[PDB]
């Protein structure tokens, strides 16, 4: 926090068309900056 | 609402008139050493056996229809068998959310009736309830025992307001 | 006292040229406020008398553009571009500057014949 | 927007009391202090009776001074002058105007209307 | 006497972000320095607030325009002036506000604050109306016109002014009032706090906390609450550009950070942001 108060959020073991529809860039999910992993998504 | 006053529940727990005194919150013998921050006494008659409806946890038509308990609840319920003191039908004592303090304003208004000639458990039941708020704050009611002096720097037991400890001032 | 007279008592005229009346005082109308002060009240036949003006400097409200303020000294002058018929009733020139409320006699206004 | 309600008239004698209402419309009695003034049919209007700002009551003439004392009620807002001793000089049409005093929110000053608003006005008859 | 002069059109809407207002002091001391979280409904941060003209400034003159909606009052308010003149010196509210319910009403004098429950009646119009008194008596309201009538008052009660005057403003800095105003159990509660303000017409960046005026004991339900203002006859309402600005609470703002002597210097919001969140869960702010 010392340096920027920007940051990034993992979904762990999901997939990314289910996240924005997660109620739970940050909520409405964005075709850039978006990205899939083994581990979920970010 | 009762305040800037010195309470006495020594002689209130004296009186016999009092069917039962007990204190779900607290017990009724510690009161005196107690001081409590406001107290609120609300007043009305009910039929007699809605007392085990009207209690902290219990449910009844008349009382959920007029009156209902907080789920918790620090105070006093005082009810008595008030066909004595109630002798006399009285259509004015008709019986017609759940949150504290419950308010209410074909017609709602309902007809009710009890006369000597009626059963004595059909007859009123006069009941007081006695709501203590402790916000931890400065208390006007306190209880009738008188103060002493103040000591410091010693390790002395001490007691403030209702509570109490041991320590160094 | 101020002494307050309207020399003329009545006043007829053709339609369509300035017409005024006079009301002289014995002493200044100065006020103590540093504003002068003046009134007309103009009474139109078998009619209360309504407020010309309850001061030169602000008429009162429904006036023509006829009446406008204008004077010489304690001479006052209610000049007028084009006189209409209506203004055919009594006159007075009051002065609120004082206590006392003294008023002239008054005046009436006719139609030349 | 501002007017005045009047009586109607008066039938007295020499010497007896009298008794003549004033209103104030438009602008209430509050908002203005009103000079009971009296005037003949197209004569000088008499200064009967002022009330007075700064005293906050009514005060006389003194070409007809002692001669006239009020009555006035808050609650139903009539109020009357109870004069004596009319006159020819009081024969006519009773105007009763109100001196104003505006000022924006605070009171930085306060104005002198004198006479600002006008009603139909209160007739007088003297007999022997 | 209710006298309706207010016209009957809408005022286009305005919005501005908080800022992180709306803290205040839950119950008693704690002086830790240390963060302590509490599970109590505020004001998020960075929540939009409507923007309210009592009289609206559109043209030459705002006095061509008066307006003031009634609010809906849901389950708290937080509620923002910045008036030089007090012609916003009352409250209403209830649930229907006519004729039934046992509305409540709070009205400010010029030197004390009196509050009633008298399920009023109220006029169509909510204005108080001021007068002048005759002699050597300066303006005054002579009667109360906010309702057509009072009906029993079950509940009185009289105490000092709410709201605070004797500050000098001065062409730079202008006080700025703060109310949450909450109704939870039977107890109606006011935190208010009063500040001044130079750097702009909208909420400056900061903090403050709000300390409790009052804890009224009123049996009633609030829905519906609309900003009583004493219209001031300037035969004729005026307002120096009277505005107020309503917030509506929710149940999370939780975190809250005391200084060496008890004040509440800073706050954070857990369900704000990914990052604040995750401040909370550490309970720390770093
Ligand atoms: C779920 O993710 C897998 C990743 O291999 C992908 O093949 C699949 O199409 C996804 N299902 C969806 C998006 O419904
Ligand atoms: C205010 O914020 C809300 C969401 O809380 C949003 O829907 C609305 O459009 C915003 N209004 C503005 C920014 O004027
Ligand atoms: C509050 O504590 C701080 C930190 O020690 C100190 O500088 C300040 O003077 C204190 N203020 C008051 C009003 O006690």
């Amino acid at each position: 926090t010392n340096t920027s108060n920007q940051v990034a959020v993992l979904y762990q073991d999901v997939n990314c068309t289910e996240v924005p529809v997660a109620i739970h860039w940050r909520v409405y999910s964005t075709g850039s900056n978006v990205f899939q992993t083994r581990a979920g998504c970010l | 609402r009762i305040s800037n006053c010195v309470a006495d529940y020594s002689v209130l727990y004296n009186s016999a008139s009092f069917s039962t005194f007990k204190c779900y919150g607290v017990s009724p013998t510690k009161l005196n050493d107690l001081c409590f921050t406001n107290v609120y006494a609300d007043s009305f008659v009910i039929r007699g056996d809605e007392v085990r409806q009207i209690a902290p946890g219990q449910t009844g038509k008349i009382a959920d229809y007029n009156y209902k308990l907080p789920d918790d609840f620090t105070g006093c319920v005082i009810a008595w068998n008030s066909n004595n003191l109630d002798s006399k039908g009285n259509y004015n004592y008709l019986y017609r959310n759940l949150k504290p303090f419950e308010r209410d304003i074909y017609f709602p208004l309902q007809s009710y009736g009890f006369q000597p000639t009626n059963g004595v458990g059909y007859q009123p039941y006069r009941v007081v309830v006695l709501s203590f708020e402790l916000l931890h704050a400065p208390a006007t009611v306190c209880g009738p025992k008188k103060s002493t002096n103040l000591v410091k720097n010693k390790c002395v037991n001490f007691n403030f307001n209702g509570l109490t400890g041991t320590g160094v001032l | 006292d101020i002494v307050m007279t309207q020399t003329p008592l009545s006043s007829p005229v053709t339609l369509g040229q300035p017409a005024s009346i006079s009301c002289r005082s014995s002493q200044s109308l100065v006020h103590s406020d540093g504003n002068t002060y003046l009134s007309w009240l103009q009474q139109r036949p078998g009619q209360p008398p309504r407020l010309l003006i309850y001061k030169i400097s602000n008429r009162f409200s429904g006036v023509p553009d006829r009446f406008s303020g204008s004077g010489a000294g304690t001479d006052f002058t209610l000049k007028i571009s084009r006189v209409e018929a209506e203004d055919v009733g009594v006159y007075y020139c009051m002065q609120v500057t004082q206590f006392p409320y003294t008023f002239g006699q008054g005046t009436k206004l006719e139609i030349k014949r | 927007q501002v007017r005045v309600v009047q009586s109607g008239a008066e039938v007295k004698n020499p010497g007896a009391s009298v008794k003549v209402s004033c209103k104030v419309s438009g602008y209430t009695l509050t908002e203005l202090s009103i000079h009971w003034v009296r005037q003949a049919p197209g004569n000088g209007l008499e200064w009967m009776g002022g009330f007075d700002p700064e005293d906050g009551e009514t005060i006389y003439a003194q070409k007809f001074q002692g001669r006239v004392t009020m009555t006035e009620d808050t609650s139903t807002d009539t109020a009357y002058m109870e004069l004596s001793s009319l006159r020819s000089d009081d024969t006519a049409v009773y105007y009763c105007a109100t001196a104003g005093a505006i000022t924006g929110t605070p009171r930085n000053f306060y104005y002198y209307y004198g006479m600002d608003v006008w009603g139909q006005g209160t007739t007088v008859t003297v007999s022997s | 006497q209710c006298v309706n002069l207010t016209t009957r059109t809408q005022l286009p809407p305005a919005y501005t972000n908080s800022f992180t207002r709306g803290v205040y002091y839950p119950d008693k001391v704690f002086r830790s320095s240390v963060l302590h979280s509490t599970q109590d409904l505020f004001l998020p941060f960075f929540s939009n607030v409507t923007w309210f003209h009592a009289i609206h400034v559109s043209g030459t003159n705002g006095t061509k325009r008066f307006d003031n909606p009634v609010l809906p009052f849901n389950d708290g308010v937080y509620f923002a002036s910045t008036e030089k003149s007090n012609i916003i010196r009352g409250w209403i509210f209830g649930t229907t506000l006519d004729s039934k319910t046992q509305s409540l009403l709070i009205v400010n004098n010029a030197t004390n604050v009196v509050i009633k429950v008298c399920e009023f009646q109220f006029c169509n119009d909510p204005f108080l109306g001021v007068y002048y008194h005759k002699n050597n008596k300066s303006w005054m309201e002579s009667e109360f016109r906010v309702y057509s009538s009072a009906n029993n008052c079950t509940f009185e009660y009289v105490s000092q002014p709410f709201l605070m005057d004797l500050e000098g403003k001065q062409g730079n800095f202008k006080n700025l009032r703060e109310f949450v105003f909450k109704n939870i159990d039977g107890y109606f509660k006011i935190y208010s706090k009063h500040t001044p303000i130079n750097l702009v017409r909208d909420l400056p960046q900061g903090f403050s906390a709000l300390e409790p005026l009052v804890d009224l004991p009123i049996g009633i339900n609030i829905t519906r609450f609309q900003t009583l203002l004493a219209l001031h006859r300037s035969y004729g309402w005026t307002a120096g550009a009277a505005a107020y600005y309503v917030g509506y609470l929710q149940p999370r703002t939780f975190l809250l950070k005391y200084n060496e002597n008890g004040t509440i210097t800073d706050a954070v919001d857990c369900a704000l942001d990914p990052l604040s969140e995750t401040k909370c869960t550490l309970k720390s702010f770093t």
